[PDB]
């Protein structure tokens, strides 16, 4: 059921006008991982600089997330993990050494220097995003700070020490009886997977790419156990996906989806990882390949949040980021990017755009058919039938923000 | 037929036997009684026993228990087997805009974390001039200064200020901020000041660089191709592409019954003026070349146009004119069959 | 009590996390063939070390005294026909010095004293 | 190019040291001779540098190294 | 010298499944077991008490009976367990200071923690110094015990997924706790 | 050639101390300008291994004797946080001083063990002897290993067993030119499609083709790999297959019987079968 | 295999020609010194001209040795967008062809083949032995080891079918 078909390009659907709400906090910027790492919070920083120069500030309204609780972390991580998170520190790390190992954290996932406070940052992102949904204040929610997909329920895995999105879907769920979740992040998304595997409340349709490659799970049988068996749709694709065949993939798909398992709410990953060019990454995507996927979920209007998740190339993330901002707002972007402090970064050209590579695609379709039969034969099944909650606090940061990322330098 | 395996299960299994016999496999169907139209656990997931499901959440509501998952885990040292992964292999010039990456980010977060403490700072400092001398002694900073972020000010003041000297300094800036904080101050832009000089210094060399080994990073194919063109463009890997496809369709002759053909291998040749293309190319190789003697490169010359003009029904004279017009960007002519060319001695005649 | 440490701070050893800490008949009596092998080499003159190894060693040598040094591919030649001939002569040296000790086999005293007699310690 | 001196390898040495005469090569050799070796080239190239850094070239010529080679004593024959 | 002890095939056949599942799979036996160490020899010491008549051999009987309970608790903490259930192992010292009662093993673990007991039985005869009529005295003995284990083999030894029954003997280990007993 | 901080809190403070910037940060001196620009310019006593498990880890050491013990494997296991004070001793080494410098010869208070306690005489000296070894990482006795062929002890004492491949060598992994990647063959190898020893192609089971395309063409070729027991090659579309899986264990063609089956019985919900082992 | 390396190039030449000119450099980056003019001092940027009838004239020069290698592979990286990666050997392809060609007339036995094919392709009226009369002669040229093919013309349809024989 996979019919090849050229790419074409992305439009704006004029039905659809969602109210959007832009979570931005100043601070998230300023953290870094380690001398090498790969994860570098930089690159919200600059996804935002490159936005309010657009003149995006215009349409959306920005919004800065009070930060999420000691407490309200562990609605979904044991107290035992939380605990860790709050005390670790650089200076402190001869003390814990059970735990370092217990919990899988400061070698790969380093503890660098305020390692709670930026974690802090990314779940009241998250959280209230989805508080915000269920008020009926936004259509849309976006927190690019946040997204960490990898974490666990006490362990920190692929970069990410709290797993934001099971605490924002959990807010969700407290209003809408059925939400969906779509990765698009080139890792499998074992942290929101693991977490809602057995109710049939959230389905967990991912895209990534098989044949051990971190973190080696979402195999194409992988559907769930209890109830939410068929409620969990792993699609493992090859290597050297592009934007075409993408396309043909993601949308199907999706469409399926949305028609058997009616959802209420949508949380979509928008991953940096799949785009070209990225150091941890083998995908083959362009930015207009990648950023169709958001312009396609959105098409359907239902209430959805775009958490930022996780990007490599601060280069290539920061750009796609700021274009799918534009698609939520029902304005596509120029490909002249307007003067910015990170101006030097998107070489060599200087427009908004990331270039495909060459390497060669290998996904075949007559394997891509086998696969996407496989999920259209399980699909079947899912017919449709200091504690705050409803974080709704928002704190209105336009007003301070204005003056940064506005450039009038020359 | 020992009870072991159940009836389901076989025919499944007799499928990737004689799944492409379709008069076969179907008959196997009916005879065994096989009617078409939980245990699909997956390969990731491992359940966990009851009592380890028991370590305790502070903030979970009862919504939470019902829907989160408890039993059921999976972890990469499970998943991979225990024997490690593979990641994606990366180029020569693609790990240089990566080195760049990170000596951008390295400038990048050192000054821009040193900006958000001076602002800071600034709306500080202003409110002690305004203080009489007598207040300036009683007013301590609680910590984070009343900004929003209690871990910025110190991973800035303590990367200037020494390490562990630093230490002193921020329990001063807190206990003693009106002759503290205009020091402190006063550095932190000094520090500024040094570190954007040499940013735009380094602009340049990032910049150069990442122009020389941009366009090779995105060229996967590019760079590997040189190397494996003469490995795949030879007399034998010619001859088994081809014979590789006579191959099947005598293969499935064995088991699909597929007939046998005519014409394993299909070209076609939309465009013309391809040819006169290849050939003023060939001909300038022809004449640069100093292998070939100058006698017999009338010859190669004189037998690409003569074959082409005879294999593909283009008339010899355009092409002769294609090839003077190529000439010009920079005397008699009897009836030359390619059969004269091909040998030597009525060549010379 | 003391106790060393742990080098590496995981389970699974980085192999399976991402960015990874450790994830990116007929015999001769001895004697007898030693003597044909010397034979067939001292009646022969060409090079032993092996060459491109040598190469690669006199870069690494040159580095810590100047740095981008290009050799002359004949200036590595009469590196390699100079570090040959020591090798031999000092060890036609410690021959003698271990015939001295009475035993056979050439061992590190043998080089030491061969080049401290030599003077050129 | 971090270990190289591991190149020159154990049948280097027993080649070398069968033609200088030797007969059974005691193990400890094998590692010891590097130690010389190196401690060889470490002063003919320290020389034949200098000579090439004073005449501002930046190669090492063979014209260099007899030089650096001559003060040394083991005069070189062949090469200039 | 040497001292042979014929295990039969089936029983060598469980414990290479044992060390399969502890070292490859990663799964630890549920310690608290049904079948223990001391029910196992209350149930043996019964069935062949009647079984045999002359009372000279009910006294060889019960002694090594008994005084396999009590070798098993001095051997447990020292090479009775796999690097994996070590922690496993002091959790349930941890518990029972807390608990305030002595740690007895025999009350704890299942009958294949006494099967690696009697697998190491020839290495630790060899180690000490024994007369030799006492070498096949236990020999003997403990082959005569095999045999009878042979006979209940499937009752003890059970092959049930511990993903599915849950009443398996063997129970998974979380990511945590793998963690630090590796680690 | 010789002969040739602190502040009155009134006061202001005294400066804390001259920064010592030599950084060596990725760039070179995070003050210094690039140095020379030349390329980037288009213009100008005890063992480190546990005695018990054989492997390493975070260790406490002997103090008499050169053996090192993993925190959890000494009997009783000890807390990483909480240890007891002072010197520590092996139970090897408490044994000899123990024996030592009391009622030294061994026999006597070995002679006095077997006379305490008579009824379990027959294991006597066993339990004695339990009393002086270290502790230890259980593995079976060679004669259980060796009755079945297939079993054998990993580098880290694991069971390992003819499923699991050998594994790769270390340069194959990390050491290859960019064009062919030898863990995997998403480069378009056409070697692939051929049989080595023999030079016949590699045939599909289930499409009964071998799809090896044009160099012209490679999106025409499609990925073939062959079984690690059967040696029957299939394509990675046939068997539907994301890739290669040279790492983990050996690749189980469909086609080979079941070594374990689980049978609901449809009325325990279930039963199991595993074939026997290899004697 | 040159036809096919070129002709994809031409297709795409209509909307290439397109893009190269029409690509503006942004303001911000125009009146500060940041795009790259390397090419532009050296002239293989196809602002000029059309692409395919420019890739040739560089080309041209490939085999004539003015242009370095990693010049000529660098033009069309920024032209084509990476896209024209298969013109990198256009000056050994071109070679290589030639090299075959000059076995052509060599070889005397390979000669005789092409003896026979002029013949034939002059024959306007060919009767079905005629081409086994053809075929066999043929035959006998080659030893009885070599696999002759059959390329197969279609003059209405420039459609050529190559076959794989290795009869008797
Ligand atoms: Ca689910
Ligand atoms: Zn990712």
């Amino acid at each position: 059921v996979y019919e090849a078909t050229p790419f074409d390009p992305i439009t704006v659907k004029p039905s659809d006008k969602r109210r959007v709400a832009y979570f931005y906090d100043a601070d998230v910027g300023n953290y870094a991982y380690g001398a090498g790492h790969p994860m570098k919070p930089h690159r919200i920083r600059m996804a935002h600089s490159l936005i309010m120069n657009y003149g995006l500030y215009k349409k959306m309204e920005i919004y800065r997330a009070k930060p999420a609780t000691k407490q309200e972390m562990c609605q979904f991580h044991t107290d035992e993990y939380i605990d860790f998170l709050s005390r670790v520190t650089p200076d402190n790390l001869e003390m814990f050494k059970r735990e370092s190992v217990k919990f899988n954290v400061g070698d790969d996932c380093p503890v660098f220097d305020g390692l709670y406070e930026y974690c802090s940052i990314s779940g009241g992102g998250s959280m209230e995003g989805a508080a915000r949904l269920n008020r009926g204040k936004c259509d849309v929610a976006v927190n690019y700070a946040g997204g960490l997909h990898h974490a666990k329920k006490s362990e920190a895995s692929g970069f990410c020490y709290l797993n934001d999105i099971v605490l924002g879907i959990i807010e969700l769920l407290r209003y809408h009886p059925r939400v969906l979740y779509i990765d698009i992040d080139v890792h499998h998304g074992d942290g929101v997977e693991e977490a809602f595997y057995t109710t049939d409340r959230v389905m967990t349709c991912s895209f990534h790419k098989y044949g051990e490659f971190f973190p080696g799970t979402g195999e194409l049988r992988d559907i769930g156990v209890g109830a939410g068996k068929n409620y969990a749709v792993n699609v493992p694709l090859r290597d050297g996906i592009d934007d075409a065949t993408y396309r043909s993939v993601f949308e199907p798909v999706i469409k399926k989806i949305m028609e058997w398992y009616q959802p209420s709410a949508v949380v979509l990953q928008c991953g940096g990882d799949s785009l070209s060019g990225d150091r941890l990454g083998c995908f083959n995507l362009s930015m207009e390949g990648h950023a169709n996927c958001v312009n396609y979920v959105k098409s359907f209007g239902i209430p959805m949040m775009v958490v930022g998740g996780g990007g490599y190339t601060m280069r290539n993330v920061a750009r796609t980021w700021c274009f799918e901002t534009g698609l939520l707002n029902n304005v596509v972007l120029d490909k002249d990017l307007p003067y910015n402090e990170y101006y030097e970064y998107y070489g060599p050209d200087y427009k908004l755009s990331v270039r495909p590579s060459n390497m060669f695609n290998v996904n075949t379709p007559e394997y891509l058919d086998k696969v996407m039969t496989n999920i259209f034969a399980n699909l079947e099944n899912t017919k449709y039938a200091a504690e705050d909650l409803g974080d709704v606090e928002e704190d209105s940061a336009e007003a301070k923000d204005t003056k940064g990322g506005s450039q009038y330098a020359r | 037929s020992q009870d072991i395996l159940d009836l389901d299960d076989l025919v499944e299994k007799v499928d990737f036997y004689l799944g492409s016999n379709k008069e076969l496999f179907t008959w196997f169907k009916n005879f065994v009684g096989y009617q078409e139209k939980c245990e699909a656990f997956g390969p990731s997931y491992k359940r966990l026993p009851k009592s380890d499901t028991f370590m305790p959440c502070s903030g979970r509501d009862d919504m939470c228990w019902e829907v989160l998952n408890d039993e059921w885990v999976g972890h990469p040292v499970w998943a991979s087997e225990d024997s490690g992964f593979i990641a994606h292999r990366k180029n020569q010039y693609e790990e240089t805009l990566f080195k760049i990456e990170e000596e951008r980010h390295e400038y990048d977060f050192y000054i821009e974390s040193n900006l958000r403490t001076i602002q800071c700072l600034e709306t500080i400092v202003n409110k002690i001039e305004n203080m009489t001398e007598n207040e300036k002694a009683n007013f301590k900073l609680p910590p984070g200064l009343g900004h929003t972020s209690m871990t910025i000010y110190k991973k800035v003041i303590r990367k200037v200020y020494d390490k562990e000297r630093g230490f002193e300094i921020i329990d001063a800036l807190h206990e003693h901020p009106a002759v503290t904080a205009p020091v402190v101050l006063k550095r932190l832009k000094q520090k500024d000041e040094e570190w954007r000089r040499a940013q735009r210094e380094w602009n340049k060399v990032w910049r150069e660089l990442e122009q020389k080994v941009f366009f090779k990073s995105l060229d996967h194919l590019g760079l590997t191709f040189k190397q494996a063109d003469k490995k795949l463009l030879t007399t034998k890997q010619l001859i088994s592409e081809i014979s590789s496809i006579k191959v099947d369709q005598t293969n499935k002759k064995i088991h699909w019954l597929t007939p046998k053909p005519k014409s394993q291998l299909d070209f076609d040749f939309p465009d013309k003026n391809i040819f006169y293309d290849i050939l003023c190319l060939a001909d300038t190789f022809i004449t640069h070349t100093t292998a070939y003697s100058n006698p017999d490169k009338e010859r190669l010359k004189d037998l690409l146009k003569y074959f082409i003009s005879l294999f593909f029904s283009i008339s010899f004279e355009k092409i002769e004119e294609s090839l003077y017009s190529h000439k010009q960007n920079v005397p008699y002519q009897q009836e030359m069959s390619l059969l004269d060319i091909l040998h030597r001695s009525r060549y010379q005649k | 009590a003391r106790t060393k440490q742990t080098a590496r701070k995981s389970t699974g050893g980085k192999a399976p996390r991402k960015q990874l800490a450790t994830k990116a008949p007929h015999r001769y009596r001895p004697g007898t063939v030693a003597l044909r092998e010397i034979r067939r080499y001292q009646k022969s003159t060409e090079l032993l070390i092996r060459k491109l190894p040598f190469q690669r060693l006199v870069r690494e040598i040159a580095q810590d005294f100047k740095t981008d040094l290009r050799f002359q591919s004949s200036a590595v030649m009469a590196l390699q026909e100079a570090s040959e001939a020591y090798l031999v002569a000092l060890f036609e040296d410690t021959n003698l010095a271990a015939i001295h000790a009475k035993r056979v086999t050439i061992m590190p005293k043998d080089i030491q004293l061969a080049r401290r007699i030599r003077g050129e310690r | 190019l971090r270990d190289n001196i591991q190149g020159i390898t154990k049948p280097a040495i027993r080649r070398l040291a069968r033609r200088g005469g030797v007969k059974r090569i005691s193990g400890l050799i094998y590692e010891e001779t590097r130690g010389v070796l190196k401690v060889f080239l470490e002063n003919v190239i320290r020389d034949a540098v200098t000579y090439t850094e004073h005449a501002k070239r930046k190669t090492v010529t063979a014209m260099d190294v007899v030089y650096a080679l001559k003060r040394q004593g083991r005069t070189l024959y062949g090469f200039g | 010298p040497k001292i042979s002890l014929q295990i039969p095939i089936k029983l060598k056949s469980v414990l290479v499944d044992d060390w399969e599942y502890v070292t490859k799979d990663k799964k630890i036996c549920r310690l608290p077991a049904d079948v223990t160490v001391e029910m196992v020899l209350n149930k043996y010491e019964h069935e062949v008490s009647q079984e045999l008549e002359s009372p000279g051999s009910q006294s060889q009987l019960s002694e090594y009976c008994a005084g396999l309970k009590l070798y098993f608790d001095k051997c447990l903490g020292n090479m009775l367990l796999y690097r994996l259930e070590r922690l496993q192992y002091d959790e349930l010292l941890k518990k029972s200071s807390k608990d305030q009662k002595p740690l007895v093993p025999i009350r704890i673990y299942g009958a294949i923690h006494l099967l690696r007991l009697i697998s190491v039985l020839p290495e630790l005869i060899s180690s000490t110094t024994m007369d030799l009529q006492s070498c096949q005295l236990l020999i003997k003995q403990t082959e005569d015990f095999l045999v009878w284990l042979l006979m209940h083999v499937d009752e003890y030894f059970n092959d049930k997924d511990p993903n599915r029954s849950d009443d398996a003997l063997y129970v998974n280990t979380s990511s945590q706790y793998e963690g630090v007993a590796l680690g | 050639k010789n002969e040739h901080l602190e502040k009155d809190s009134k006061g202001n403070i005294i400066k804390l101390n001259e920064p010592s910037t030599i950084s060596e940060d990725s760039k070179v001196s995070v003050t210094g300008l690039p140095l020379n620009k030349g390329p980037s310019e288009k213009i100008k006593e005890n063992e480190d291994f546990c005695s018990a498990c054989n492997q390493s880890g975070s260790f406490l050491c002997c103090d008499t004797c050169p053996k090192s013990f993993h925190f959890l494997c000494l009997d009783p296991p000890i807390d990483p946080n909480n240890l007891p004070k002072g010197d520590w001793h092996c139970n090897e080494c408490k044994f000899k001083i123990f024996i030592n410098n009391s009622m030294a010869t061994l026999k006597k208070i070995e002679s006095n063990f077997i006379k305490q306690n008579n009824n379990v005489k027959i294991f006597a000296k066993l339990l004695f002897n339990i009393d002086s070894h270290n502790p230890k990482q259980f593995q079976l006795p060679n004669y259980i290993k060796e009755t079945f062929p297939a079993v054998k002890t990993g580098s880290r004492g694991q069971y390992s067993d003819e499923n699991d491949k050998i594994p790769l060598t270390d340069r194959q992994l990390f050491n290859t030119s960019y064009g062919q990647s030898i863990t995997k063959l998403d480069s378009y190898n056409p070697d692939t499609h051929i049989d080595s020893n023999s030079g016949k192609f590699l045939i599909c089971y289930k499409c009964n083709q071998t799809r090896l395309g044009s160099w012209s063409h490679p999106e025409n070729s499609r990925l073939i790999m062959t079984c690690d027991y059967c040696q029957t090659p299939w394509h990675l579309d046939c068997v539907p297959r994301a890739s290669f899986k040279n790492l983990g264990s050996k690749w189980k063609c469909p086609l080979h019987s079941p070594t374990k089956v689980y049978k609901k019985i449809h009325h325990v919900n279930y039963k199991v079968w595993k074939k026997q082992r290899l004697i | 295999t040159i036809y096919e390396r070129l002709l994809e190039i031409k297709q795409m030449n209509e909307r290439v020609t397109k893009e190269i000119n029409t690509r503006s450099t942004v303001t911000f980056a125009k009146d500060l010194d940041l795009l790259s003019s390397q090419l532009s001092e050296m002239g293989l940027d196809f602002v000029g001209e059309d692409a395919y009838k420019q890739v040739l004239r560089l080309s041209r020069r490939l085999i004539n040795g003015d242009l370095e290698h990693q010049w000529f592979e660098e033009s069309l990286r920024q032209a084509y967008n990476n896209k024209a990666f298969k013109l990198y050997t256009i000056d050994k392809v071109t070679q290589s062809l030639v090299k075959h060609a000059h076995t052509l007339m060599t070889d005397a036995k390979t000669a005789e083949i092409m003896a026979l094919f002029v013949k034939d392709r002059n024959a306007s009226t060919t009767s079905a032995k005629d081409q086994i009369i053809y075929r066999l002669q043929v035959r006998s040229h080659m030893s009885n080891t070599e696999n002759m093919f059959r390329i197969e013309f279609d003059k209405r349809t420039l459609h050529v079918s190559i076959q794989y024989i290795a009869l008797d």
